[PDB]
């Protein structure tokens, strides 16, 4: 449970699942019933059962023409690793910033504020892309 | 003799069991070693109360203790069994040819 960091705590909690359960795989493959009997007791015996928090902490909610901003940001949407659709807020601000230095000159500074107003939302986007995909792993 | 042969089994057994553990230690006895061990622990689940029972019944037995024309009809059955095991015999020997 990362407050600050809740992205890394996922996608760790989640890779260390995936080896869980290759292990398991193998182990009944074979065989045991200790270590299996003990992870079962501390899950279910009477306190919400721990598989039951566990799951309780996956969080299951989530100058400039508007419409051309939005499909420049649906240009610089990226699959991140996860499957998390994010908005790539590095290069929206680079081809902003060019969109801005390609009656012109005394609204620079109104089109800069704009282009770091469309990054700061791609940024926000790409986030909730990320959490989404993270959740979507958990 | 008789009494010999089991004490000193047990004794056999015991010793071998003593030559099975003092060697064979080591973190090794494994999966299918502890598997059949596990079976063993099993067959010791799956009595000796109906046996405690018979031997009650018995001991009561025991401190409680402390037909002419009938005999036709068994020589009738022994002269019949007696009949059947010479066949009996023949189809050995028939199968033993067919050997």
């Amino acid at each position: 449970s990362v407050e600050e960091s809740e992205i890394s705590a996922m996608n760790q909690m989640s890779w260390l699942m995936k080896t869980a359960t290759i292990e398991l795989r193998i182990t009944s493959l074979n065989r045991q019933r200790s270590h299996t009997q003990r992870l079962l007791h501390l899950l279910l015996d009477d306190v919400r059962r721990k598989i039951l928090r566990i799951l309780d902490s996956i969080q299951f909610s989530n100058f400039f023409d508007r419409s051309q901003i939005e499909q420049v940001i649906a240009n610089c949407e990226h699959k991140n690793r996860r499957g998390q659709t994010v908005c790539n807020v590095k290069l929206l601000h680079r081809v902003l910033v060019a969109e801005v230095n390609a009656a012109a000159i005394g609204q620079r500074p109104l089109l800069m504020e704009e282009i770091n107003t469309i990054l700061q939302y791609v940024v926000e986007r790409n986030k909730l892309l990320q959490c989404l995909h993270a959740k979507r792993h958990a | 003799y008789k009494r010999k042969l089991m004490e000193l089994s047990h004794r056999v057994l015991q010793v071998l069991i003593k030559q099975e553990i003092q060697r064979k230690s080591g973190f090794a006895i494994q999966a299918e070693e502890e598997q059949l061990r596990v079976q063993l622990d099993t067959i010791q689940s799956e009595f000796k109360g109906r046996l405690n029972e018979l031997m009650s019944q018995i001991r009561m037995q025991n401190h409680f203790g402390a037909l002419r024309e009938i005999k036709q009809h068994l020589k009738q059955q022994q002269e019949g069994v007696s009949h059947l095991i010479s066949i009996i015999k023949d189809n050995h020997e028939d199968i033993k040819l067919i050997e």
